[PDB]
């Protein structure tokens, strides 16, 4: 069992240091730790082997540093694409790693772009409605997404993702309202409502098509 | 007869390492031994089972002349019945040993600002030699349980290190040139002798 | 270039054994200065190590004691591949797992890097639900998906299970302006995802859209041409 901090932010420039704190029998016992970078959806990478060394092609910002029972991590000159996890491993026979660390580096404020997607003809024909509201780069990741018919809020049939992030550290989410053809028809208007911040942005979509 | 090259060894240039210690056939010749022992020099000249003085009235069937460079720390354990990592490792005298050793500071020639590391030894072994043995061998130690598989690394050290020798060390850290001066006398016609 | 090609994403029902290949090329499965492991990662979980398989003379393996019970690495000198197996798989043990090396600098100093390479991970969902390959209907751009001058145009990949879904476009001809959404559990617990390209809307005429959806999972692939109305 290794402890890292859950997750830590910066802003651009600044400097970072991630704790890694264990057991004499495992980040104490030898020298053989290491640290991983892992941005989304992709593998870790080796950026710190044995405290301190720096393999071929990781930058100086990334140094490392071990006193007792705590190794160390330290990021200089935090650039965006420094936003990822981290984590430590020990050697002793086993390998440990920490529970791991999410780095964020501070951006300015972004509002979302919504588009709202009708269903489509084929999707009608097999006895489905499916409106689709698509969200993206806003920044803090966190929204708010109602959905109106013919004007009147809407709760039955919405599924909203969890923001999540792109690959400029802005967020991204989608929400999804189902029906059956018929409701699809009962109505004239659909509408996507996406709240971020102050700004409302709202999205309408008719089924004359 | 001629005279014997005692300059060939004790005026050599370079000296060897002492686990890949040199030795030089001394025979057909003769040989004045008495102007080394008063030669201003020798820090040592310890000689056992012969005599420091008149040793220029003898004869050997050969001379055999061992030099190597130490520290002057380990000087002593050029003697027989000695231990220590040279006595062990390196170079070993046996109990019955017939001969001299001269041993001299070679600070100047032998010290480097910054670490002389030609001058090597064996720091680990499996066994302690048989004396006059020589052990050139430079395979991978297994200081672990577990086998090293002839590569270097944890647990599995390179068998021979060097001294480092630099002349701002202590007197008893500095180079030391040796020469063993052994005597051999066999059932066979006598070669070195000269007084 | 050392790269560990893996054993591609899919279910496992319960009770079953998971199995899982890695398959090295740039480096010999018997290396002197290696070691084979295997690693999984789960939102919940972290990284966590599984064991290694590593050959100095003799064949060796070293386990987990939270797998112990359960695992088998399994080294294959003919083909140059390693082999994970897990026995008698529980929800607990979706995850997306990952092989890596382990690699000693056996030259001078002795170095002990960690894990310098990693394949790119599979992930396996333990589930008794059965897979589903995905329906895909095309998002229509028009003119109602114009924003001065671009249209908006995508896939929507309905009712898939269990995940992944990658989508590429005209073949990953086209990359730029992509943005592909994660999927939404339904309340069915079955999948949905969307895909998007924003595009210029004067390319609508001449430039066809396609959106290649591959579900490794089913054994499915499906392109799907979408065209503006
Ligand atoms: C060594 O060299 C010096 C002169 O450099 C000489 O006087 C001396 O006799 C030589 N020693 C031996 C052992 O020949």
């Amino acid at each position: 069992v290794v402890t890292q901090p859950a997750s830590v932010s910066g802003s651009p420039g600044q400097s970072i240091t991630i704790s890694c704190t264990g057991t004499s029998s495992d980040i104490g016992a030898y020298n053989y730790i290491s640290w991983y970078q892992q941005h989304p959806g992709k593998a870790p990478k080796l950026i710190i082997y044995e405290v301190s060394n720096r393999p071929s092609g990781i930058s100086y910002r990334f140094s490392g540093s071990k006193s007792g029972n705590t190794a160390s991590l330290t990021i200089s000159g935090l650039q965006a694409e420094d936003e990822a996890n981290y984590y430590c491993s020990s050697y002793a026979g086993s390998i440990s790693f920490g529970g791991g660390t999410k780095v964020t580096v501070l951006q300015p404020k972004a509002n979302p772009t919504v588009t709202l997607f009708p269903p489509s003809s084929e999707e009608l024909q097999a006895n489905k409605a499916t409106l689709v509201c698509l969200i993206s780069d806003f920044y803090p990741g966190a929204v708010t997404v109602a959905w109106k018919a013919d004007g009147s809020p809407v709760k039955a049939g919405v599924e909203t993702t969890k923001p999540s992030k792109q690959s400029n550290n802005k967020y991204a989410a989608s929400s999804y309202l189902s029906l059956t053809p018929e409701q699809w028809k009962s109505h004239r208007s659909y509408s996507c409502q996406v709240t971020h911040e102050g700004s409302t942005v709202e999205k309408t979509v008719a089924p004359t098509e | 007869t001629n005279l014997c090259p005692f300059g060939e060894v004790f005026n050599a240039t370079r000296f060897a390492s002492v686990y890949a210690w040199n030795r030089k056939r001394i025979s057909n010749c003769v040989a004045d031994y008495s102007v080394l022992y008063n030669s201003a020099s020798f820090s040592t000249f310890k000689c056992y089972g012969v005599s420091p003085t008149k040793l220029n009235d003898l004869c050997f069937t050969n001379v055999y002349a061992d030099s190597f460079v130490i520290r002057g720390d380990e000087v002593r354990q050029i003697a027989p019945g000695q231990t220590g990592k040279i006595a062990d490792y390196n170079y070993k005298l046996p109990d019955d040993f017939t001969g001299c050793v001269i041993a001299w500071n070679s600070n100047n020639l032998d010290s480097k600002v910054g670490g002389n590391y030609n001058y090597l030894y064996r720091l680990f072994r499996k066994s302690n030699l048989k004396p006059f043995e020589r052990d050139i061998s430079t395979e991978i130690y297994q200081a672990g349980s577990t086998p090293c598989n002839g590569v270097e690394g944890f647990n599995c050290y390179f068998p021979l290190q060097s001294y480092g020798f630099q002349p701002t060390n202590g007197v008893g850290y500095q180079p030391y040139r040796v020469v063993v001066l052994s005597f051999e006398l066999l059932h066979a016609p006598a070669t070195v002798c000269g007084p | 270039e050392v790269q560990l090609q893996q054993s591609g994403p899919g279910l496992v029902k319960p009770s079953q054994t998971l199995s899982l290949t890695c398959a090295i090329s740039g480096d010999s499965v018997s290396s002197n200065s290696a070691a084979w492991n295997w690693i999984r990662q789960s939102p919940s979980r972290g990284l966590e190590w599984l064991g290694r398989t590593y050959y100095r003379s003799k064949w060796y393996n070293d386990y987990a004691v939270s797998v112990k019970s359960r695992i088998t690495i399994n080294p294959d000198t003919s083909k140059n591949q390693f082999s994970l197996q897990l026995n008698s798989v529980t929800p607990e043990d979706t995850a997306v797992y990952y092989c890596a090396r382990e690699e000693q600098q056996l030259v001078h100093d002795y170095y002990y890097y960690g894990m310098d390479v990693w394949g790119q991970g599979t992930m396996v969902t333990v589930s008794s639900a059965s897979t589903k390959g995905p329906s895909v209907f095309p998002l229509a751009p028009s003119s109602k998906s114009t924003s001065g001058g671009t249209a908006a145009l995508g896939c929507l990949v309905k009712d898939y299970f269990p995940e992944p879904v990658t989508v590429s476009w005209n073949s990953g001809a086209l990359t730029s302006g992509v943005h592909t959404f994660p999927a939404v559990l339904q309340s069915s617990g079955l999948y949905s995802l969307s895909s998007v390209v924003t595009v210029p809307s004067s390319s609508l005429g001449t430039q066809t859209y396609i959106c290649n959806v591959n579900h490794k999972p089913s054994n499915t692939k499906v392109d799907k041409r979408v065209e503006p109305k």
